[PDB]
């Protein structure tokens, strides 16, 4: 009754700002209770909340309305000292928490908890929090803080997280927190860097303002490992991230561009991960490095120019110049990430199929032309021979700019009728260099792709085979007259043509039946056409007062072996006794001319300009002498290698109309009735990993199609056909 | 006086089959703008696209007195096995 209570108050009224009061009174005290629950006791509850509810009030009118660092100094000490007791004062009523609070179907630290929100819903609540704010406000400076002038505060509204009746609390108490805290620090906060971030944003540099507005949200981050709770951190990262980066993205853009027209770059490192954070940022940077390399590309090419059009190294190298230096940046800058990769690549295939070299050209396929042309500059016997690795090396690099080809048949065909050229005439760099571009090309593109370079490959290892056959078949009974060797080529394998009507010059007919008799020992109906445009030959001089060794074409072995008799001809006379078509003899003749084994009647004739007539004499030139025995007078027209860039163009402009029309029978096959459109489209989703059609071109095919009937259209309907077999 | 001698020769050849020029084959009328078929319907685009279609068993036909061939059996008309195209 009201004796224990009067004395249970009085140990109470002690416990707090405990003179380490000796255990003897708790011991009291606890009985003291547990008999005051025995004589329900309910009462004792309603008298403890009392004495709480009471102290505190009392508690509040010192300190009372002061805020501040005021209740700093304060709300945290006295929080401090009232929770131990509050502590120890539950741990006493313990036997009431027990046979009291079970009886629901309460505690006593709780209501001194609760009893402690009856502090905060006044001045410690509203007045406490904006004195914290007040330190916090010090993320500018100054020393020192004293952390634990806040973590108390902080700690404080936290545990006071809320406790009026949910039991216990499923999840953190973390309502109070926020609410009075939280919400408060938060919209606090972001005014400080709203105000220093256009601050900054006027007064410095866009380069140190990352700089600073990147270590800033670090710090932030500090703070909430000293001055928090866990999730205030992305919260307050989401907050200070909006404030810093992105409602400043535009005021990062313009910026963005200028670290890329100066290749300031650990700026852009800082200006990616900055805006790698907000969600869709780099959307625009990715657009702009995306456009931006393009044209570096689109100019560095432009540089070159008319000159880039005739030399592939320039071309293909000027390109892999941009390429491997904006990809170094993406890699580097941009930690690779795979949207900027793509940027670069989208850029790269942009510039590298469509630019001032093409343009020039009039044809986006010359680039895959130019790139085919350097690989074979490049597997060609070079003049000495090139470092295994380098070549190799170059090799892995052409097939980086092959990746954004567009005309990939026109690279393939060309780097198939010069891998011709190159086995035709054993005239290989490294012959695992070839077979390793066929690998390189056949990875992506198949064995399909490639096939072709490896039939001719394994086709010319047998003419290898056969020619020994031929060269053990002479020390037989059979001794030929001359070194001959010949290339006997699948006329169906190669992309050769036969040839300008020759008329095989005497000193040649020897091997000419001989081999042509040997090689009916083989096939019983085999046909040989002798490729005489493309046949070596050498000969050896008598006359010019030096022995030189003429390694010729065997036109020109021809025209010079005419020589041997009557010495001086008109090109009608050569053009009849050759038998070699005027349209040819003339760029040989122009050949022999400009070698001055021939000169012309007229000594100051400029034979690389003068034209060829019937009628004009062609003397041999007795007086000729060259600064090398043994001179390899064939080259032959400087012209040829246009027309061969020409007729094979359009060798391959009649290929993708076949290859359309195969198509198009293919799909209309899978349809059965189709809309133009939808036909047209198809042939692109087929062709693109080659060509991309040009619609008038298909729809070019879509009629040969129909003529030939394969497909036509529906009697009685728009854009319409059907399959029809 | 106005010597040249001989000395290597290195020559170059085609290697056919040899079931005579005489002509395509599946069609025969020589490997001309013939093939039959564009020779009647000519003033045609199909006709201004004859070309000749090497096999891979090296025999050749004009595109078309294949591709229509084909559109039934797919065998090589001459060497029994089947087609496989190549060069146009
Ligand atoms: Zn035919
Ligand atoms: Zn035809
Ligand atoms: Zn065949």
């Amino acid at each position: 009754l009201d004796q224990i209570w009067d004395d249970l108050r009085a140990g109470i009224q002690q416990v707090y700002t405990r003179q380490s009061m000796a255990k003897s009174r708790y011991m009291e005290l606890y009985t003291h209770v547990y008999n005051y629950c025995t004589s329900v006791g309910l009462e004792l509850y309603k008298r403890l909340k009392e004495f709480l509810k009471n102290y505190l009030t009392n508690l509040l009118k010192d300190g009372e309305d002061l805020m501040d660092e005021s209740v700093l100094k304060f709300y945290t000490q006295q929080w401090e000292d009232y929770r131990f007791s509050s502590k120890v004062l539950n741990g006493i009523c313990a036997y009431l928490n027990r046979h009291w609070v079970r009886r629901e179907c309460y505690e006593i630290y709780s209501l001194a908890l609760v009893t402690w929100r009856d502090c905060l819903f006044r001045p410690l609540n509203k007045q406490v929090t904006n004195a914290v704010l007040k330190l916090i406000e010090k993320e500018r400076n100054g020393e020192t803080i004293n952390t634990r002038l806040i973590s108390g505060v902080v700690q404080s509204y936290v545990e006071l997280g809320l406790n009026e009746d949910d039991a216990f609390a499923k999840g953190p108490t973390l309502t109070v927190y926020k609410e009075s805290f939280e919400s408060q620090f938060l919209a606090d906060t972001e005014r400080f860097y709203t105000r220093e971030s256009t601050e900054f944003l006027q007064q410095n540099p866009v380069t140190e303002y990352m700089k600073k507005a990147e270590a800033r949200l670090l710090e932030e981050q500090r703070r909430v490992q000293v001055y928090l709770h866990e999730s205030t951190q992305d919260e307050l990262a989401r907050k200070c991230e909006q404030v810093l980066i992105e409602k400043h993205l535009e005021i990062f853009h313009t910026e963005f561009q200028n670290l890329l027209d100066a290749d300031k770059n650990e700026d852009l490192g800082r200006m990616y991960n900055l805006v790698s954070r907000i969600q869709d940022g780099l959307g625009e940077l990715k657009k702009l490095l995306e456009t931006h390399i393009h044209n570096q590309g689109l100019a560095a090419i432009e540089k070159c120019g008319e000159a880039a059009l005739n030399d592939p190294k320039m071309y293909v190298q000027t390109v892999l110049d941009v390429h491997k230096k904006y990809n170094a940046l993406v890699m580097s800058a941009f930690n690779n990430d795979a949207g900027f990769v793509a940027a670069l690549d989208k850029a790269c295939g942009r510039f590298i199929n469509n630019n001032a070299v093409t343009k020039m050209a009039q044809s986006s396929s010359k680039s895959p032309e130019l790139l085919a042309r350097y690989c074979d500059s490049l597997l060609k016997k070079s003049s000495k021979n090139p470092e295994e690795a380098e070549l190799e090396d170059t090799l892995n690099q052409v097939m980086v700019v092959f990746k954004y080809i567009e005309d990939k048949d026109v690279f393939q065909k060309f780097y198939a009728k010069m891998l011709a050229k190159r086995l035709v005439h054993q005239n290989s760099a490294s012959d695992d260099a070839e077979a390793s571009m066929i690998s390189k090309l056949k990875q992506a593109c198949g064995f399909e792709y490639t096939s072709k370079l490896q039939r001719m490959f394994q086709d010319i290892g047998v003419s290898k085979d056969l020619n020994e056959q031929f060269k053990k078949h002479l020390t037989n009974s059979e001794p030929l007259d001359l070194d001959f060797s010949i290339q006997v080529l699948s006329s169906g394998s190669w992309p050769f043509q036969q040839s300008c009507t020759f008329a095989l010059p005497s000193e040649l007919e020897r091997s000419y039946q001989r081999f042509t008799a040997f090689y009916a020992s083989r096939h019983s109906g085999r046909k040989l056409t002798w490729l005489y445009q493309l046949s070596k030959g050498e000969l050896v001089t008598n006359c010019f007062k030096n022995r030189y060794t003429l390694q010729a074409s065997t036109f020109q072995m021809a025209i010079l072996l005419q020589y041997n008799t009557e010495d001086a001809y008109t090109v009608q006379q050569l053009t009849d006794s050759t038998q070699i078509k005027m349209d040819i003899l003339a760029q040989v003749l122009q050949i022999l001319l400009k070698s001055k084994l021939l000169v012309l009647e007229d000594e100051n004739a400029n034979v690389d300009e003068v034209e060829l007539k019937p009628d004009t004499l062609i003397k041999l030139y007795l007086g000729y002498k060259n600064k090398k025995l043994r001179v390899n007078i064939n080259v032959p027209m400087k012209t040829e290698q246009k027309q061969e860039q020409e007729t094979t163009h359009k060798n391959i402009e009649e290929d993708r109309k076949l290859l359309i029309q195969a198509a198009i029978v293919r799909i209309m096959k899978m349809r059965k009735v189709l809309k133009h459109q939808q036909l047209l489209g198809e042939v692109l989703t087929q062709l693109s990993s080659r060509f991309k059609p040009r619609v008038p071109v298909i729809k070019k095919c879509i009629d040969i199609l129909i003529e030939k009937e394969y497909l036509e259209r529906v009697d009685g309907e728009k854009d319409t056909y059907s399959y029809l077999a | 006086k106005k010597r040249f001698e001989v000395k290597k020769w290195n020559a170059v050849a085609l290697w056919a089959w040899d079931i005579v020029v005489d002509n395509c084959a599946i069609c025969r009328n020589h490997i001309m703008d013939l093939c039959i078929e564009c020779q009647a319907n000519q003033a045609s685009a199909t006709s201004e696209e004859c070309t000749v279609a090497w096999g891979v068993c090296n025999h050749a036909f004009h595109f078309h007195c294949i591709s229509r061939w084909l559109k039934t059996r797919q065998v090589c008309p001459l060497d029994n096995r089947e087609w496989e195209f190549q060069k146009y």
